[PDB]
DNA sequence: CAATTCTAAA
RNA sequence: AGACGAACGGCGCGUCUUUAAACCAUGCGUCGGGAGCGCGGCGGGUUCAGGAUGAACGGCAAUGCUGCUCAUUAGCGAGAAGUUUUUUGCUUUUAGAAUUG
């Protein structure tokens, strides 16, 4: 987004609650009879 | 659909469907056939060419 | 370690941890894995060491 | 995306590994949940973790 | 390995017993007793809760000697009552966290003598340890103004108002900061072996747990989850073993390993 | 070391 | 020949026969809603209380209802058919040989 400088460190938890949108739960990955 | 792809892993029926990857001569590239040259193996029905 | 000559950073296997355990229930915190290290990170402080 | 897994024919796949590790940690990460619901004693939840 | 268990056991009695001595040995443990029998509120039960309440105002109006043969003869006679789980296990959780809270005060205060000073812990364990509460750490470490006894009296006043707080909580138990952890040391003790005696049996039973559970192999199930299975339950199939069962300790096994795999391959599988 | 062919192994 | 399958419809397709079920399980497949604001409100969650369910709620919100006014899509390259449809699309790397400036 036009920035001037990139800045690292590490990750708080807070953070990492921060960036995503909500906890992933299963192993399974498609329905299988559809690919839904 | 649902089902088939399953009952294509699982044995596999496919429809006689047609694809067609036919040799085009590479763009750019006049020419005039002077030879064909056909190959079959052995116990296989042949061609007219042949 | 508390007053119980017990060194923070002392690394005590299995059957040490055994007497140890015996000799002392409390004031020993037995913490095992991840857990364990990074509660001790908790405990150091920076700048005073520093 | 970034981990696609193409589903070319059935389970078979074309895609990044990731898919198979994520897949590995959330399942200990649930079987280690299982445990510490069950009060199951140390040595399993060591062998667990 | 029966003489494993029958020490577990015999061992383990000795330790609630321990504890419950050292309950009767504490004020405010008995005072959340007889709260709770109270709240709960059998005429052998009556009687014996009446010889309890005899029992503990004649020992607090004889605080002044004999009072440790008392306590001695409270102790065998404070012994008769079977103790309930949830009980004992709430009284323990209360009276451990009376623990806690105690040493959360000692690790307060040594934070105020170790790192802000950089005390030695040999001198210091032998200097502080035995009076707790006296001028021997306050203003007789500066007596000798050794190289760790300059920079104190910067510090002497928060650890003056720390201990205060700490002789506050002295009297909110009753008995002094020295008999306090006396007698948790005692109960902590007692505990100790209490956990060694399980550690002892989980690490021999393990053997026979996996023995029994290798019966089943072909299941679909995956060892693992036969493995722990088959240990929960026969933990608390365990958790009340009898030892005067002649029958071996596989028998005592089979039908709970058989129902925590049948639930756990009707469940996942 | 930029292409331009050809061959060979996955 | 009709019915149902998270809201409506078209079509697909499972089952049933004048009945709305049943099956299944982020409760099936697939296209569509010129417009933005307004009206209420399917559906689906929150609070409360009841003791297994009743009430209220508006962040949102379907089929619809009376109105005010902003104006009309597309990967690339081959190929086909008739302003409209339609098919296809790469194992690239790792070496080795010869030749350019
Ligand atoms: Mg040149």
């Amino acid at each position: 987004e036009e920035f001037d400088a990139i800045k690292i460190a590490l990750a708080s938890p807070d953070m990492i609650r921060s960036w995503s949108f909500g906890e992933v739960k299963k192993p399974e990955t498609i329905n299988y009879r559809t690919f839904k | 659909t649902p089902e088939e792809k399953l009952l294509r892993a699982i044995f596999g029926e496919k429809a006689s469907d047609v694809k067609d990857s036919s040799l085009r001569v590479p763009n750019g590239v006049s020419g005039t056939v002077i030879d064909v040259q056909v190959f079959t193996r052995d116990g296989v029905e042949k061609d007219k060419r042949a | 370690g508390g007053m119980t000559n017990l060194e923070r950073q002392q690394i005590l296997t299995e059957e040490q941890y055994l007497d140890a355990l015996e000799e002392f229930g409390d004031e020993f915190d037995a913490k095992m894995g991840a857990e364990a290290i990074q509660a001790l990170l908790k405990s150091m402080d920076l700048e005073q060491e520093c | 995306d970034l981990r696609p897994l193409v589903p070319l024919d059935g389970g078979r796949f074309a895609t990044s590994d990731l898919n198979d590790l994520y897949r590995r940690v959330i399942n200990r990460n649930n079987r280690l949940k299982r445990l510490l619901d069950l009060a199951a004693p140390d040595i399993i939840v060591r062998n667990e973790k | 390995t029966r003489e494993g268990e029958i020490d577990i056991a015999k061992r383990i009695e000795d330790g609630i017993n321990q504890v419950q001595c050292s309950v009767a040995e504490y004020p405010e443990a008995i005072t959340y007793l007889l709260e709770q029998y109270d709240r709960v509120e059998p005429e052998l039960a009556r009687e014996k809760f009446a010889e309890l309440r005899a029992q503990y105002v004649v020992t607090r109006d004889t605080i002044k000697a004999t009072a440790q043969e008392e306590i001695l003869k409270l102790s065998e006679v404070f012994k008769q009552f079977r103790l309930v789980p949830k009980q004992f296990d709430y009284l323990v959780n209360s009276m451990r966290v009376m623990m806690d809270r105690v040493r959360t005060q000692e690790r307060l205060i040594m934070k105020l003598c170790v790192e802000q000073c950089k005390m030695p812990k040999k001198n210091f364990i032998t200097l502080f340890t035995g009076n707790e509460t006296s001028d021997t750490w306050f203003n007789a470490a500066i007596a000798m103004n050794k190289p760790w006894s300059e920079k104190l009296h910067d510090v002497s006043e928060e650890v003056h108002r720390a201990l205060q707080k700490l002789q506050q909580i002295e009297e909110e138990t009753g008995l002094t900061i020295e008999q306090v952890k006396d007698i948790n040391r005692r109960m902590s003790i007692g505990e100790a072996k209490a956990r060694r005696a399980k550690k002892e049996m989980v690490e021999a039973n393990l053997r026979l747990v996996i023995s029994i559970a290798k019966k089943y192999t072909n299941r679909g199930l995956q060892f693992l989850d036969l493995i722990q299975e088959g240990n929960i339950g026969l933990m608390k199939a365990v958790d009340k073993f009898e030892y005067r069962r002649g029958y071996k300790f596989s028998t005592y096994a089979t039908w709970w390993i058989r129902q925590a795999i049948t639930r756990s391959i009707a469940d996942q599988a």
